[PDB]
DNA sequence: TTGCATCGACTC
DNA sequence: TTGCATCGACTC
DNA sequence: GAGTCGATGCTTTTT
DNA sequence: GAGTCGATGCTTTTT
């Protein structure tokens, strides 16, 4: 016996939290394993994404079964954010992480990608003649009243955007960082570079908040709002089903390969095909 | 009306042959159609009434989050499970 | 498209490999939901994989009964065609 | 263990046919067994009507059986027409067939009845006052025309309705033999009596010869023309194969039920 | 008006005849014609060519169990004489054919003439006089009885149940066998056996009730299967099929209304 | 630079260092800080707390076959230093650099004063020396053969796959895409292949003739077994970081600082 | 005194 | 000289 | 089929 | 689960 190869990420469910167990290899098979002996089966090249919490322990043959079927693993902490992940070595072709590079190390064609991102963000064209920190500010501002906006909308107090080494903000985070964990995976399928960013850089997910920050407002950040309106004392866990019922519902994995497509073609440069 | 699957297990004749009256019999104990919910629900009542001892899993596809839902009658080592809404399997040991 | 699968006497490198990407509701028996080309490569893992057992797959379609199947390997349970209606012949 | 009952004809396949073997009941299932000891499981309340050809031999277990899930059983015969059938003792409301009644004796609510089954035959409203003879002549004249009209479209000699104790008259009479088939599982699942009919009176099945015929062009009889156009050794299967295609591509056993309905309101009764 | 019992064995064709076959060969020959009507009883297989037969000369076969005490299938649903269906639904539609009918149907019962003055008042004289006679065959046969009840009871009511059921099968295999519909009843309306309670109910009390009292008195290992079978044994042996049509026949004749 | 192998146990922590543990206890401890990146060999699993503090730190984490001859997974994918990898494709995008890249790489494994006639003379250079070595070691050599062969060239083949093993390794430890090559372009380990080409060989190469010779119960497992050994006892992963730096260096730009 | 079918119990 | 996991063979 | 508990071997190659 | 081969009983009622 032999083969294995990835599945398309259109296909499969956004993401899976698993807690408490280890997660092994059995007969070829990704298994998550209770103290009691609870055998768990999980379909792990159905899914884009699973979610590490505290007091799991991997195995070895998890993790390269997990990368040979291209699913992203992702530890994620005391209802933190994105702590760390393990993939795939690295893009699949040498053509498309370069053509990365060539629109991002040269600022016009920067410039050109930023600006169709801003317009993706709010169905605008940006402003002529303004340099990449100016649109970067406007976007700051924007930003701010946005979530002012939705404050407003939902009947929420917002003090601002507030970060702990405050529901509302542990709901927003927590949203973000399974976005940030869906947008990863798929900037890994598709074969670039979470590192290289336009707008933001020098930091490891650069090109993720890059991506993730255009749908940001229109998707999940909302929800966050409205479970934040609810002050319950575990937010997580719904704020994770409703991520699920988004990203489903709104056709997120489908979207999210294309979208990217489209804002490095607004280089005016060629992209290698598929 | 969608697809339906029935699996049976140390279940009565009666009921064996019963679903054979409705579904076709593909493998032992593995039973596939294609059926309205008022179906549906009528063959889960025939299953609810007369499995003994025996136990019983059916799934059928829907227009939900996995793309199907499932349910069991009696006891069995492979038991549905919930991790944040979406239905797996847990193997008892 | 509901997809099904059930194996026989297989050996475990297909059983836990279908686990890859299906459910197991009962031993043998899996269940999941997926597009043709994924469920064309599927049918080639278990092809490709199953010894001495044996297999049929089914899956919801918008035919003239609903759905469709084959199987691979020997079974008394055999699929029989009656006037284009597909059903199952049970050997002795 | 106890309960059991028929399902709606509206979810069932159209009708299988059976041939040489036994058909027994098995643990409560219905059962088709072939001289080699071959087992075959059949959906028996999953169809509307079974077709018994030659050469098979009914247990007394599986008609009770068939009975009980209200699927009709129908002996055919060498590529023949319908020739016997068992079913359901009788319409479960007292009140359809009597309704049916009615309808039938007095001639006015008659006339009504036809004159809207003209209607839905051709599309267009009877001539005003014409007695059913009248009506009858009309519909003789135009169903000759349309065979003529098909014979023409589809290229095929057409020598008249022939009936024999040649190929186009056997692929009709094969077609039509499937339509009264499910006509009459439909007349008998909504409760009515196949004997009583408004245009066709007098004979075992009037009714289902009635309402068959209101459909028959539409459906059934363009493709016994397209078949009888090849000259095959055996038409017949094909013929019913084409016949399952067409009932369920066309929604015929959804369909059936209302038209009856819809037929008989014209009566302007309860 | 001619029928036959066939019972455990394989129903086929001799020379165009009909012919029953066992393990022991050919049990009974029927020649083509000789017989109207064939019901065929638990432990039976028919024949194509049978069917084909029956068909050619316009036999009715009729699938029930022993001696008829249930009906399971008919050949010929929902009736195959058009004119006989029509003849009774005359009679069941016209207000006053229907007085005349159920007024007979009192007669037949009795052997006593109906009060003069509507249908609803002897429907009650009935209920009445019903009551009356399960305390006179509970004196006769010293059985405690403590009225009508049945709820989906106790044990005479059990074995009176199961001979009305197994009653309403032989009664429904004869109107089916003499050509008439049994959801259209004079007395009971409007459900599918109607006809078959109305004639039923006629002979009910001279010989199937009875029987049920004594078993319910002779208590049982249980009831149901005893009574069940002494009713077989009563219509096989006192010929109730036979005499049930002539019996219908009567009734729907005194319409005064020309019979097919 | 610094980087330790760890195997036959689980990872996890105490007071806040990185400790390897087995039913013997306490194998090794890793004070927090003390190395860049971690290696972790079959028959290992990871703790949750093993792999925040991990992260804490910045510590790259790197699943492997044992001694690296494989690359399974790697954590921060795609690389967690921009500025590495943006130095890499400006070299990797100017064809004067990129030749000037090549040139060194050609000098390190002077080159002739002209990419593709360089190919050529490589290619005709590879093939004498595998008859070299096949004289050396008195083995029979037909070519080169390979289709998805002879003992010798699945040996060699097996090799080259080892060492494309830790060579993928290092570059990942260095920070850099395996992707991005300079001889080698346009498929997934273009860069890999340009490295361990330069070190193929000094070593790797001459055992699988060594293996090939003896014609053993099984050539893959002896020869990878054999590559382990020799990268974990001459410091294999190591040694190629420098070579990999000074040889992205040769481009006269400005390397980021650690 | 014939037979079809459900239900037992004991080894594949 | 430590370990995770597949593959055997022999009884539930 | 699914437990065990011994066996083995961290491997399904190629530029 | 699926063969057998003995056992039983043609039956799951109501107007």
């Amino acid at each position: 016996w032999l083969p294995l190869n990835p599945i398309p990420l259109k296909d499969r469910v956004s993401m899976i939290f698993l807690q408490y167990g280890q997660i092994d290899v059995i007969d070829g098979a990704f298994v998550l394993i209770d103290k009691t002996g609870i055998r768990t089966h999980i379909p792990v090249g159905s899914v884009a994404c699973i979610m590490l919490e505290p007091g799991t322990r991997v195995s070895h043959a998890a993790v390269r079964l997990a990368a040979q079927v291209g699913t992203l693993l992702v530890w994620v902490g005391e209802a933190g954010v994105r702590v760390y992940a393990s993939g795939q070595p690295g893009g699949a072709r040498s053509d498309k992480l370069l053509y990365q590079a060539k629109l991002a190390l040269d600022e016009d064609l920067r410039l050109k990608v930023v600006r169709k991102m801003f317009e993706l963000r709010f169905g605008e064209p940006a402003p002529a003649r303004r340099s990449v920190e100016q649109l970067r500010g406007i976007e700051g501002s924007r930003v701010r009243a946005t979530y002012a906006l939705l404050a407003k909308q939902y009947g929420v107090t917002w003090n601002g955007r507030r970060y702990d080494p405050d529901t509302i903000n542990q709901c927003i985070s927590a949203a973000t960082s399974c976005l940030y964990g869906v947008t990863e995976a798929a900037i890994l399928a598709a074969g670039y570079a979470p590192a290289i960013g336009f707008v933001h850089t020098g930091k490891p997910l650069s090109f993720v908040y890059d991506i993730a920050d255009i749908i940001k407002f229109d998707t999940v950040v909302p929800k966050a709002f409205e479970i934040a309106r609810r002050n319950p004392g575990e937010p997580d866990r719904e704020v994770r089903l409703a991520c699920r019922d988004i990203f489903r519902s709104s056709k997120t994995l489908a979207k999210l390969i294309p979208l990217i497509e489209d804002v490095l073609a607004a280089g005016e440069i060629q992209p290698p095909a598929p | 009306m969608s697809m339906l699957v029935v699996v049976t297990e140390n279940v009565p004749p009666r009921l064996r042959g019963r679903l054979a009256i409705w579904l076709l019999e593909v493998r032992a104990g593995v039973y596939v159609g294609d059926v309205s919910a008022k179906i549906r629900e009528m063959i889960w009542e025939q299953i609810a009434g007369l499995a003994e001892e025996g136990n019983v899993v059916m799934a059928w596809a829907t227009n939900t989050e996995t793309g199907f839902e499932f349910q069991t009658f009696g006891l069995n080592r492979r038991t549905p499970v919930d991790l944040d809404g979406l239905r797996l399997v847990s193997f008892l040991p």
